[PDB]
């Protein structure tokens, strides 16, 4: 939430936020404050199985939540409805591309370099996106 | 066995009762409606001059199962009209069955004279049956 790109830091302001790395184990956990019991209240010397019964229903939709609603978009797609972009104000993804970068070695040649290599990493690649319709002013912004 | 639709210019729709709605009132998840336990809830809550002694358990998020018909506050008080204009069980104290029983004197109200009591009829019933009975000659005959 910064409010002035003059209250961005060094590092972000000249190359931009950092992002998450590719999804793995140990960089997609669950949610830090994933719950790993859910208690429940009991008298002194009974418990209402009805209630467990309503205690588990409201766990679930608190899990579902957790886990993978934490947008109110995304919570509104749980019923089967939809939310313009709009809604929640997000911005309108347009078109996504995705692509590996490869090259090639450059051999060393002289008397120490001679056995050496140095990778050159070159890729040529497209981004098109389809003609798409405006309907109020703004930015097309294309990030890499 | 005749009856009128209990309409009534006093009943609301449960949620416009509620004073503070939640999630599990209005959201409309399926996954509380499924496996809450049943609600208990009073006439208060459903007609304004609803008596609050009579207490009703109903099924959760059942409002959003069926919509009740409406009567402007207007037709209140007009006498003619067949619509309940007191909340059922006003005048039988704070007894659920004698709420639900249909209280025959609330429809005096709008008619204009109850010379024939409140509904009447006039049918022919053919009725046939084929059964052993002697004609009324062999019984009346001796031999």
């Amino acid at each position: 939430t910064e409010a002035n790109p003059s209250n961005l830091n060094e590092d972000d302001a000249r190359y931009g936020f950092r992002c998450c790395h590719l999804k793995n184990i140990w960089s997609a956990p669950l949610p830090p404050e994933t719950k790993l019991a859910e208690e429940m209240g009991i008298e002194s010397n009974s418990i209402d199985i009805m209630g467990l019964q309503a205690a588990y229903a409201q766990l679930h939709t608190e899990q579902e939540r957790t886990y993978f609603m934490q947008r109110y978009r995304d919570v509104i797609s749980s019923f089967g409805g939809s939310t313009s972009y709009d809604a929640d104000n997000r911005p309108l993804l347009v078109m996504h591309t995705d692509f590996w970068a490869s090259g090639y070695d450059v051999d060393g040649t002289d008397q120490s370099s001679l056995g050496q290599f140095s990778g050159r990493v070159q890729q040529t690649f497209k981004h098109s996106v389809p003609r798409f319709f405006v309907p109020e002013h703004g930015v097309m912004m294309t990030l890499a | 066995l005749i009856r009128f639709p209990p309409i009534s210019p006093l009943e609301h729709h449960y949620l416009a009762g509620k004073s503070q709605l939640t999630y599990t009132d209005l959201a409309g998840d399926p996954a509380l409606i499924g496996n809450l336990p049943p609600r208990e809830i009073s006439y208060r809550d459903l007609f304004r001059d609803g008596r609050s002694g009579i207490k009703i358990k109903v099924a959760e998020s059942i409002w959003y199962r069926t919509h009740p018909d409406y009567v402007n506050f207007k037709y209140h008080d007009l006498h003619g009209f067949p619509f309940l204009d007191d909340a059922p069980g006003t005048s039988t104290g704070d007894n659920l069955q004698e709420a639900i029983l249909v209280r025959h004197q609330d429809y005096d109200a709008c008619f204009q004279s109850q010379q024939l009591l409140q509904w009447n009829k006039q049918a022919r019933y053919n009725v046939s049956v084929y059964r052993h009975m002697p004609t009324v000659r062999d019984s009346i005959m001796t031999s």
